[PDB]
């Protein structure tokens, strides 16, 4: 299962998660070619656990608001330590209204 | 007590090199870090240099330097590993995964300059295509184990037996039975130990900045199983 969502800051590492999302979305092509602008607040994170009685940490999930090509998107990213490559884009859509 | 023991009184740089072949799947790994046997402490980072590792990282932890074990003062006469340095020792294992395939490893552990180097060849066979190992069904974590050691006077070295417990994603546990033989490379005298064991704790982690398939290891190893001060009871 998973833990609870909590706010995180939007430093360079979080910006890089946004760049990852836009790179991944560009491979899929639904929105044409997008140019990363910025990740804005709020950014959210939760812990992912193995689905068994030990409940150890398996990875993390992120929810971001990302500007690309001056339009606002919502991107969800998972980090899963069991399987390489560890980051996967789960969701990328919009444009959405500002938070 | 050995001459080789003086080589581990401070922090020692470590290099690890592995070439593997599991069910035909060839791969290579490089690792680097340091060890501080005063505290039984190892810090290492491994990178697969051939792309994606075809087996789970946890399966290779025991293969990737027991000379960094902390031996208590009253047990220093039983530290074979340091006594073999700097010429070093050969470490051979068979690792049998219960209801699956097996690894066979031969490694040389020795100083090259100031660096302690572990160079490994590994061959795995008889693995199931969607078993826990080729199927990548192991949790990315590690348990604490004891390594049980006895002298092997015949070969002027030691042998060890232990069973690794690998957490499986479905909640089960995969056993990996380890049989190990170590023998010195040189022909200086070595220390042949009484029965004892190494108590080992390991933490696995990831480098958030690393794009390669990789493993970060923090380990603590402490020798145990021989009582302290027995003599004084009879005085």
């Amino acid at each position: 299962g998973s833990g609870e969502w909590e706010i995180i800051d939007i430093g360079p590492f979080t910006q890089n998660l946004g760049k990852f999302a836009v790179d991944e979305e560009n491979k899929i092509g639904q929105y044409g070619r997008l140019t990363f602008n910025k990740v804005i607040r709020p950014s959210m994170k939760k812990t992912i656990y193995y689905a068994n009685s030990r409940g150890m940490i398996k990875g993390y999930e992120y929810q971001l608001y990302v500007y690309a090509s001056d339009k606002l998107f919502r991107a969800d990213i998972s980090e899963d330590y069991q399987h390489y490559p560890h980051r996967k884009l789960l969701r990328f859509n919009g444009p959405v209204p500002p938070p | 007590g050995s001459k080789g023991e003086e080589l581990f009184t401070g922090v020692v740089p470590i290099l690890v090199e592995l070439d593997g072949d599991v069910n035909g799947h060839k791969f290579s790994v490089s690792g680097e870090g340091e060890g501080d046997a005063t505290y039984g402490k190892l810090t290492l980072k491994f990178i697969c240099t051939t792309g994606k590792l075809p087996v789970p990282w946890p399966t290779l932890v025991t293969t990737f330097v027991q000379c960094f074990s902390r031996y208590p003062d009253h047990m220093k006469r039983h530290d074979f590993f340091k006594s073999a340095m700097p010429e070093g020792y050969v470490q051979e294992r068979t690792i049998s995964f219960k209801d699956d395939g097996n690894y066979k490893t031969r490694a040389e552990v020795k100083f090259e300059g100031d660096t302690l180097v572990n160079r490994i060849e590994l061959k795995g066979i008889d693995f199931k295509e969607d078993g826990n190992i080729l199927g990548h069904k192991l949790e990315y974590n590690y348990n604490s184990h004891n390594v049980y050691i006895t002298a092997d006077k015949q070969k002027n070295g030691i042998k060890a037996n232990f069973k690794i417990r690998h957490n499986i994603e479905d909640g089960s546990v995969q056993l990996a039975d380890h049989y190990q033989q170590n023998t010195p490379i040189g022909d200086g005298p070595v220390l042949l130990p009484d029965n004892h064991y190494l108590s080992t704790q390991s933490k696995l982690s990831k480098d958030p900045n690393e794009k390669r398939d990789h493993m970060v290891l923090l380990e603590f190893v402490t020798a145990a199983g021989i009582t302290h001060g027995m003599d004084e009871l009879y005085k």
